[PDB]
RNA sequence: GAGGUGAAAUUCUUAGAUUUUCUGGAGACGAACAACUGCGAAAGCAUUUGUCUAAAAUACUUCCAUUAAUCAAGAACGAAAGUUAAGGGAGUGAAGACGAUCAGAUACCGUCGUAAUCUUAACCAUAAACUAUGCCGACUAGGUGUUGGAUGAAGUGCUUCCUUCAGUACCUUAUGAGAAAUCAAAGUCUUUGGGUUCUG
């Protein structure tokens, strides 16, 4: 029972706070600095992982590899592959610490 | 000056193997059993056969010079029976009355931790 | 018991006293304020009531406030669109389906999946018997993963 | 509607060849022709191209495998290798 | 036969008698060296008959020959196990039986696989027939016992290990630690086996024998 | 009829048991039915025991106490006089 | 005469008239001097208000409390 | 000379069988602990370890607010045996060969030995699948236990006793029953009706 915590936190944050996902959208968020933390899928191509992680460390933001693959669609509430998440406005959730 | 030798006594409801070996456990000294003693095709495990064979090996070992004997008791096998055969007690009695030095007696009859199927089917034997 | 055997008579019994406890002085206004804030902070209503009873000491909310917990949560529009029990049971359903796809040999898992999905259909029929659910719900086993929202 | 009861994909062979060799063959081509999930993209779009190569339409990144199964018990020794 | 010669045996220095018996070897004719056949055998002697004491009549140690000069051999520790009669006599119904084993590599690059047998305790005030413990309790017993044994079985050398098997300073501390969780009864080490040993070390073996 | 209340086996809240084999005949019997005797018989009879003891050494050597734990099927048990038919009114009494 | 029964405490829960075995307590921490309210047979951990310290170990029974303190049944 | 038997024979054995001991392989199984003990709806499930998954029991001043019971149709699992396809194939071992005993013996007994038994993927849906007692629900009588809890008290943070749950058996009693054997449920039935299905 390790990833159940992150699953629940993501479930709460989708209800509670503004969210953006998609490669171009997350790039824009990290460039403008609005992003607060990024969730990256495990099976995402290594180039995307490297570029997102480098941009995060340059822009002073968090980063978190998910426990599983790019089937975060079943967890995030959508119905399609997503493979990357940027949380622009954390709502009332315990994801920061 | 005291020297020890192993004596395997194998009693399996039949011929009582007497097998005196070097204390190490290889290159045995004298193997007599009970078969070549009784020619009646029966009573191999009878006390008479074991007693006389044991007294013969006692005389032979007196001649050789070894006196101290450890005892290793084996009975049939892990798949046929579990109790020592009738002739084992007679062999022990004969070795006691022989005059040979006796050491330690121990049981080495194999005990199967597994449950390998033994002879006769589910209905079992009929005698 | 619904399945297997065993009555399991263990449960919780509410006290004979139905008014507010005489020692209590806390006011409902702050009681509803605190419950709304916490249920927004994130917790399902059963444990919401549990933590209200434990950490906050407001026994018999139906007595200390003139309304029940689900109704005071829903009256502000924050109400979850699926009931607590059905949501939890569907989560269990998707969990053992995720396991059984990996392992097609677990026969007791198959048994309990059949049992739980029968319970799912029964409870869904009950909840749509009232006006407490969209009438178009069918719960196909395909979109069960994302149906939790 | 359902044009056939049980023959299914092997109806292309007509009445020739015995049932003990048609039911036997049907066991495998059903899961051969069906597309498979791709690890590299998560899109179930990997088909067959030859006797031993599977290709994802989305990835355009082909992977070797068995004759008709992308994975097989003889190929699930990766767990023993990877436990190290 | 009449072509064989006596061969006395020797044991490492720490023991009390260091000389228990005489083995037998065939003649010295070719093409055998009359030494390779002697080498690589196994032994069995009571620790009671090797230390002249009654208390230690329930354990036996195998000895494997490792070096030969002149007439007397040198042997080496090869295996420890328990006597079958006391092994059986310990086990009786009404108590659950606890078994444990693991593999530990020693400080001397030696691999020894060992077993322990444990029993429950009636104690005084239970006034009942059965004396069984919970499955989780037994699992904790097994985990704690393996963790305890591996420390003192790896941090020391094999000579110190085999000497510490003489006063049995393992079971006493096993009992002391398990006192705080669940009381036990007579607990011991059933069998020791040599999983693997490196090549011959003449210098170390001869210094340990002297 | 229902001659025996427990059905010749302690089977209760159980579905199946691992079956063992009879020592004598080899027939398969479930564990909770076969007669079991946990037996402690000496290696040799006392007559030879005496001579062994005073022909032994250390003056404290003790002869081993062997263990058996043997089992028997119903038919072999009743054949080898391991059990008695007893009487109906007494049949219920065990110990 | 089962109606005026008196010693039915020893009887199982949901006796003649159901009555919970639980109760509420007021705990005073020794040397910390603060007031708070606590529920016996709770199911979640609790910390004080004045100084954040560990109170209870939640178990299926009546909770473990702390080594010291003075708890009084707040029942009226 | 060895297996062998109530005997004997078949069989193996001067090319060293049976037997002691050491090393490597294989397959099987997990005894002794083990029980009128546990879990599983049922068939079943006893070495250790890790992962994943479920269920039940207690306690609750937590929620839901009638969401329940049994079921024609239907569905899921379903011992051994058997069949299909690969693997694997020790031991046992339907077939069969034999050697015996026998008035004869195709069998009981003895030697060998094929299908099989074991693993993966599917069928087959039958058993004395037996507490032969369908399931749910209230009541009537006590004791002895015993498995897992929970409460209070005491031999010394630990160990027993008091009480109470859920199982779970046993022993006695029935102005209860029945044809009896017997049964605390097969009882609360001519003073005949708690609900429900199936069957003769």
């Amino acid at each position: 029972s390790a990833g159940d915590n992150i699953n629940a936190k993501l479930q709460l944050v989708m209800k509670s706070g503004k969210y953006q996902f998609g490669r171009k959208s997350c790039l824009k968020a990290l460039r403008t600095g609005k992003g607060k933390l990024v969730i990256v899928s495990s099976n995402c191509p290594s180039i995307q992982r490297s570029v997102i992680e480098y941009y995060a460390m340059l822009s002073k933001c968090g980063v978190h590899d998910y426990h599983g693959d790019n089937n975060l669609g079943t967890a995030c509430g959508k119905l399609f592959r997503i493979s990357c998440l940027v949380i622009t406005d954390v709502g009332d959730s315990d994801i920061i610490k | 000056e005291l020297v020890f030798g192993v004596a395997h006594i194998f009693a399996s409801f039949n011929d009582t193997f007497i097998h005196v070996t070097d204390l190490s456990g290889r290159e045995t000294l004298v193997r007599i059993t009970g078969g070549m003693k009784v020619k009646a095709d029966r009573d191999e495990s009878s006390p008479y056969a074991a007693m006389m064979a044991a007294q013969d090996v006692a005389a032979r070992l007196k001649e050789l010079g070894v006196t101290a004997i450890h005892i290793k008791l084996r009975a049939s096998g892990g798949t046929k029976s579990k109790t020592p055969g009738p002739g084992a007690q007679s062999a022990l009695r004969a070795l006691a009355r022989s005059g040979l030095k006796i050491g330690r007696i121990e049981d080495v009859t194999p005990i199967p931790t597994d449950s390998t199927r033994k002879k006769s089917g589910r209905r079992g034997r009929r005698l | 018991r619904m399945y297997g055997k065993g009555k399991g008579i263990s449960s919780s019994t509410l006290p004979y006293k139905r008014k507010q406890p005489s020692w209590l002085k806390q006011k409902p206004s702050e009681i509803e304020d605190a419950i709304i804030k916490l249920a927004k902070k994130g917790q399902t209503p059963s444990q919401i009531g549990a933590t209200l009873r434990d950490n906050y000491g407001i026994p018999q909310v139906k007595s200390v406030t003139g309304n029940k917990i689900l109704r005071i949560l829903r009256a502000q529009g924050i109400a979850t669109t699926i009931p607590e029990d059905l949501y939890f049971l569907i989560k269990k359903a998707v969990s053992m389906r995720k396991h059984l796809e990996k392992n097609k040999k677990d026969k007791d898992c198959k048994f309990r999946l059949i049992l739980t999905e029968s319970k799912i259909h029964r409870i869904s029929r009950y909840y749509k018997r009232k006006k407490l659910l969209p009438s178009n719900w069918k719960y196909q086993s395909s979109t069960a993963s994302a149906l939790i929202a | 509607s359902r044009r056939t009861k049980k023959v299914g994909l092997t109806g292309k062979y007509g009445t020739r060849y015995g049932s003990s060799l048609r039911k036997q063959i049907k066991k495998i081509e059903l899961m051969q022709h069906a597309k498979y999930l791709c690890t590299f993209c998560g899109k179930t779009a990997t088909k067959r191209t030859c006797v031993g190569i599977w290709k994802c339409k989305k990835c355009k990144r082909k992977v070797c495998g068995g004759a008709w199964s992308l994975t097989t018990p003889a190929a699930v020794a990766k767990s023993t290798i990877i436990r190290l | 036969f009449t072509k064989k010669e006596w061969y006395d045996l020797k044991a490492p220095k720490m023991f009390l008698v260091r000389n228990f018996g005489k083995t037998l070897v065939t003649k010295t004719i070719g093409k055998k060296l009359a030494t390779d056949s002697l080498k690589g055998r196994i032994y069995e002697v009571n620790l009671a008959d090797l230390n002249n004491d009654e208390d230690q009549a329930h354990k036996k140690i195998k000895l494997s020959c490792d070096h030969i000069i002149n007439r007397d051999c040198y042997t080496d520790f090869c295996g420890l196990s328990i006597t079958r009669d006391k092994l059986c006599s310990l086990i009786r119904k009404g108590y659950t039986l606890i078994e444990g084993h693991t593999d530990v590599k020693t400080l001397d690059n030696y691999h020894l696989r060992m077993f322990c047998i444990a029993f429950t305790k009636k104690r005084q005030n239970q006034t009942k027939s059965t004396c069984y413990a919970q499955t989780s309790q037994i699992k904790k017993i097994r985990k704690k016992m393996v963790d305890i044994m591996t420390a003192e079985a790896s941090k020391v050398l094999l000579k110190d290990l085999v000497k510490k098997f003489i006063p049995e300073s393992i079971g006493k501390e096993i009992e002391k630690q398990c006192k705080k969780i669940y009381p036990l009864q007579n607990v011991l080490i059933r069998k020791v086996k040599i999983l693997k040993r490196p090549k011959l070390d003449i210098s170390k073996l001869m210094e340990l024998h002297t | 009829p229902k001659k025996r209340r427990n059905g010749g086996r302690s089977k209760h809240n159980r579905g199946h048991v691992n079956p063992l084999r009879c020592s004598n005949c080899g027939r398969c019997v479930p564990k909770d039915k076969a007669i079991k005797r946990f037996n402690i018989r000496n290696i040799v009879d006392t007559s030879a025991q005496r001579d062994i003891k005073e022909a032994s050494v250390y003056s404290t050597f003790q002869l081993p106490k062997l263990y058996i734990k043997q089992c028997y099927c119903v038919s072999c048990a009743i054949h080898s006089r391991f059990v008695r038919v007893r009487s109906r009114e007494q049949r219920r009494v065990r110990k | 005469n089962p109606d005026p029964v008196e010693e039915s405490k020893k009887h199982k829960l949901k006796r003649l008239i159901p009555t919970p075995n639980s109760y509420f307590m007021d705990v005073k921490c020794p040397g910390c001097l603060q007031i708070t309210t606590l529920f016996s047979h709770a199911q979640n951990v609790v910390l004080c208000g004045s100084c954040n310290i560990m109170l209870c170990q939640p178990t299926g029974g009546k909770c473990k409390l702390t080594e010291g303190c003075s708890f009084r049944k707040k029942i009226e």
